[PDB]
């Protein structure tokens, strides 16, 4: 009876107890691999623990830049301004190096920059959303002809593929992956550890059962 | 990156096998001491300027930022007097003559020097470190 | 919402129903 | 999934797994539809048999996540009565507390 | 452009009138109107909208033009709002603002869960539990010590099923177009059926295509439709495989659709990385406000709301056994020798 | 049972002393919308 018992187990009533054990097993086991946990990020600059900020949950930006600009002329984003007014770096390296470090809890900067520290560095992560579309442009000291030929040349820039390239050299030069697709392939620890209470089992078996 | 020991930078190639150019950029060497000394300027703003030196026939002297800052005017310390400090700062005041950075296009910034058109259309979003990834029945 | 199943220890659940009603059925056999 | 295609793809490879075995040994179609359904030992291909059965357990799985995979208006703020057409149309009862709502108010006019 | 509000006889709601040549009234709505607008109200003018009846966005036939950039150009309009792509071409002529909204060339087409170690785990595992038995071990691994092997192999069994499901449900694959770069569409003729791909004429994408690469508008000479709904059409039907266009419109496009199969080649990138804009007269006066105004725009942060109000979207083995067969014959090689 | 303040109820029935909580309902539906973590939840779909 227990080589049909643990027969059945292993592959009337008891092979449809068994056949249950194992669907149960097997769903219970995709279901614990195609979800995740719960759900735990910033949804973006409307995210609740921005808008709210305390001493939870600590962001800034970079001293003296384009997003200081953005969140001190106006109104409505006073708080977050009157927030990260206390805690912005001198460079965009010491935040990023903050944020890396568990030292803040986010960092609002440049997409062109953040896309690319989440290319170059696995552990660093950009939010959901995107505000503030603007662009990056070429200096120019007051009305100069000298802004028509830059803005000419970089119009001519785009019609080609030129930025394509430089693009493609430096900014699509991805170092590291994208993990959109969470479960990408079983984990060989749970197999390791399934083939160490296997081989174990089968030489406490060979040790003990055998004679 | 900091120069080599004669002042030169290491001709390094990319996975394709592109020589990536480099120029020489004067800026401070690192609560904190004035110290101006000559570095390598490579990546994406130096191969655009490059691009603008071979189209418009004209030299160049790539130099950093005077502080740490982009450009973001503020008050002075006496009478009252609007002063912007940054890169900004050193073009009005005539220590530089182009500004080939990661200078984003606003408002504020456009009433008082011109912008040429977006050479990367970027934008605003936020960065956060990453969770805790890491035969149990 | 994702954790694993362990089905509790307590009341009538799946399978020991399942088994009861073997148990019914074996009660059924084995008094004929 | 895949259809017939898939399908007729595994049964002229299950024939030509049975030809390929029969030629391997000189019962095929036992081993091979026993094998795809869940018997000559040996015989020189039974290694071809261990990777058809590999095959096999490949396909039933492929075909459980396949079944597994194919089993399992956002609000007033939704695109399609921001901008309504002759295809959208959505309303409410007339002279009612809704028909208020939306009377006085600017940026709820076009609605 | 709708029409006018025939319970008045004039332009209804929050609409801007415009003329269309002679010249009959219409309303005009959208992003650019409230753009124009927005703008209107900053640097303050009062402005007479109207359709251009000569041509579409703006091409050169001969030695002029014969679009809005016309209109523009020959005094007959101050200003030109809509969507219109900044270029080279263009921005010879006439100026061009700060660009409101980003655009470009873009394209709207229509065992690996178990790990390299464990094929090699398992292989050791039936080396260690030869003859018959590494062919008992094989096959007990798929569908009396050796019951708690099967045990084990029982659950090698539900991962390998439940690992499947978790990358069924993670990788979403697409039949992705490779980009302008590719021979993909250098070289339609190259592969069995000719990929079907074209543009609109007079346009900025045609203009910037036949630049940069002079095959793409060799081939799509025959392969040009005329009307952005009816190529759509044509990509719904399947007389067209791709459709190269404007990136904003196709985006919008893809946002808003009767269904859900239309969706931009890859994650959204787009070839030619430009803007629209406004087109005012050369060596003028305003566009020095005008940029304030569109820029002053971007930092109060209302560009996104007209984003979020006129932009926003609804939507969004054998192999193996062929190599046994090689195997197969390695092995019928050692059985004769 | 009776607990006084609501943080401190709250950390309570994180730890394990106090099975439930009763109190206003808006207040409870905003701290399970933002808490340290994902566990606090109101009764059912949001009955009061
Ligand atoms: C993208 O942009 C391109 C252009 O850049 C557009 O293509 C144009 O599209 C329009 C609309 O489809 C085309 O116009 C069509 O033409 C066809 C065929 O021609 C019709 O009209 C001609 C008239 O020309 C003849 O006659 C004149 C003069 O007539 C007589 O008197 C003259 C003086 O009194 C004298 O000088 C003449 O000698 C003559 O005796 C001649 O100059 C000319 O040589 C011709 O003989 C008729 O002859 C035809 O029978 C026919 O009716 C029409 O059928 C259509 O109705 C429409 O009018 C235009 O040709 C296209 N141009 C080009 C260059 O392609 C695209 O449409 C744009 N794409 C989009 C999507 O907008
Ligand atoms: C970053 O920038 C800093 C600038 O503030 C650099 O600091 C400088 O580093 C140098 C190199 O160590 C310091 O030492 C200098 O040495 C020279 C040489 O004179 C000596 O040697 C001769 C023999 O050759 C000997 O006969 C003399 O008696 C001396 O012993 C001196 O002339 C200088 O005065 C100086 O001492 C500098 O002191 C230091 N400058 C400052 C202002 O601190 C730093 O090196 C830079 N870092 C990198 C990585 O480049
Ligand atoms: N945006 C283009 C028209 C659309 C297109 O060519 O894709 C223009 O202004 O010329």
């Amino acid at each position: 009876a227990m080589w049909f018992s643990w027969g059945v187990l292993l592959n009337m009533v008891w092979a449809g107890f068994a056949m249950i054990i194992v669907a149960s097993y097997t769903a219970n086991l995709a279901a614990f691999l195609v979800l995740d946990r719960p759900e735990e990020r910033i949804t973006g600059i409307n995210d609740p623990r921005l808008r709210n900020p305390s001493d939870k949950f600590i962001y800034a930006t970079v001293k003296q830049s384009s997003v200081d600009i953005y969140f001190r002329r106006q109104v409505e984003l006073s708080t977050m301004y009157r927030h990260m007014e206390k805690h912005n770096y001198e460079s965009a390296a010491e935040a990023i190096q903050a944020v890396r470090d568990n030292k803040l809890h986010a960092f609002i900067w440049d997409s062109a920059v953040l896309e690319f520290e989440a290319s170059q560095k696995c552990d660093l992560v950009t939010t959901g959303e995107l505000f503030f579309r603007s662009g990056f442009g070429i200096g120019m000291r007051k009305d100069s002809p000298w802004k028509q030929q830059v803005s000419l040349s970089i119009l001519k820039s785009h019609e080609n593929g030129f930025m394509e390239d430089l693009d493609k050299t430096w900014v699509r030069y991805q170092e590291c992956d994208s993990r959109s697709n969470a479960p990408a392939t079983l984990t060989c620890e749970n197999m390791a550890g399934v083939f160490m209470l296997v081989a174990g089992g089968i030489v406490a078996g060979i040790f003990l059962i055998f004679i | 990156k900091p120069t080599m020991s004669d002042g030169t930078c290491k001709e390094e190639f990319t996975v394709n096998g592109d020589p990536v150019k480099k120029v020489i950029c004067t800026g401070p060497n690192d609560g904190s001491p004035r110290h101006t000394v000559p570095q390598c300027c490579y990546g994406f703003c130096i191969d655009l300027l490059i691009k603008l030196a071979r189209t418009m026939q004209f030299t160049y002297e790539v130099h950093l930022v005077a502080d740490g800052k982009f450009g973001t005017q503020e008050r002075v310390q006496n009478s009252n007097k609007k002063e912007w400090n940054g890169m900004m700062g050193e073009l009005l005041s005539g220590q530089a003559d182009m500004i080939v950075a990661p200078l984003t296009i606003n408002n504020e910034r456009a009433q008082y020097i011109e912008f040429s058109k977006p050479f990367k259309y970027q934008g605003l979003t936020i960065l956060v470190k990453k969770e805790i990834p890491r035969f149990m029945q | 919402e994702v954790m694993s199943s362990q089905l509790d220890c307590d009341n009538m659940a799946g399978v020991f129903y399942m088994l009861g009603a073997a148990m019914a059925l074996s009660l059924i056999t084995f008094i004929s | 999934p895949f259809q017939s295609c898939l399908w007729l793809l595994v049964g002229l490879s299950v024939h030509v797994v049975a030809v390929m075995l029969y030629l391997l040994d000189r019962s095929a179609m036992w081993f091979s539809w026993g094998v795809l359904l869940n018997a000559p030992r040996s015989f020189s291909a039974r290694i071809l048999g261990m990777v058809w059965a590999g095959f096999a357990m490949i396909i039933v799985a492929s075909y459980t996540a396949n079944l597994a995979a194919f089993l399992v208006i956002t609000g007033i703020n939704d695109p399609r009565l921001r901008n309504p057409s002759d295809k959208f149309i959505y309303a409410t009862v007339k002279q009612s507390s809704v028909d208020i709502y939306f009377r006085r108010q600017v940026e709820l006019s076009t609605m | 452009v709708e029409s006018v509000d025939p319970l008045s006889g004039t332009c209804m709601r929050n609409t801007v009138p415009c003329q269309k040549r002679g010249y009959i009234k219409k309303c005009c709505k959208g992003f650019c109107i409230d753009i124009l607008k927005k703008i209107s109200k900053s640097v303050k003018f009062t402005y007479d909208l109207y359709l251009v009846t000569n041509g579409k966005h703006g091409k050169k036939i001969n030695g002029t033009w014969n679009g809005m950039i016309g209109e523009v150009v020959m005094k007959r309009a101050y200003m030109a709002v809509g969507s219109l792509t900044i270029n080279e071409e263009r921005s010879e002529v006439v100026d061009f603002s700060v660009p409101f909204i980003e655009t470009g060339i873009s394209v709207m087409v229509s065992l690996e869960p178990f790990s390299a170690c464990v094929w090699v785990m398992m292989f050791v595992m039936l080396l260690i539990v030869i003859g018959k038995a590494i062919w008992l071990l094989w096959g007990l691994v798929f569908n009396i010590m050796v019951s708690v092997w099967a045990f084990f192999a029982v659950i090698f069994l539900a991962s390998y099923t439940a690992n499947l499901a978790a990358f069924m449900i993670q990788e979403e694959y697409v039949d992705q177009v490779s980009g302008l770069s590719d021979k993909k569409f250098q070289r339609p003729n190259d592969f069995s059926p000719p990929f079907r791909f074209g543009t609109v004429p007079n346009g900025s994408t045609e203009r910037n295509i036949r630049n940069n690469y002079a095959e793409m508008h060799a081939y799509m000479g025959k392969f040009n439709q005329r009307g952005v709904d009816d190529a759509l059409l044509s990509l719904k039907t399947g007389k067209l495989d791709a459709f190269i266009y404007d990136a904003a419109v196709l985006n919008y496009m893809a946002g808003r659709d009767e269904g859900c199969k239309l969706v931009t080649i890859g994650s959204g990138k787009v070839f030619a990385s430009t803007g629209y804009g406004i087109a005012i007269q050369k060596d003028s006066g305003w566009k020095r406000q005008v940029d304030l105004a569109i820029l002053q725009l971007f930092g109060d942060g209302e560009m996104e709301e007209l984003e979020a109000l006129w932009l926003t979207g609804i939507c969004h083995v054998f192999y193996m056994l062929g190599a046994a067969m090689a195997l197969s014959l390695i092995t019928f090689i050692s059985e004769h020798l």
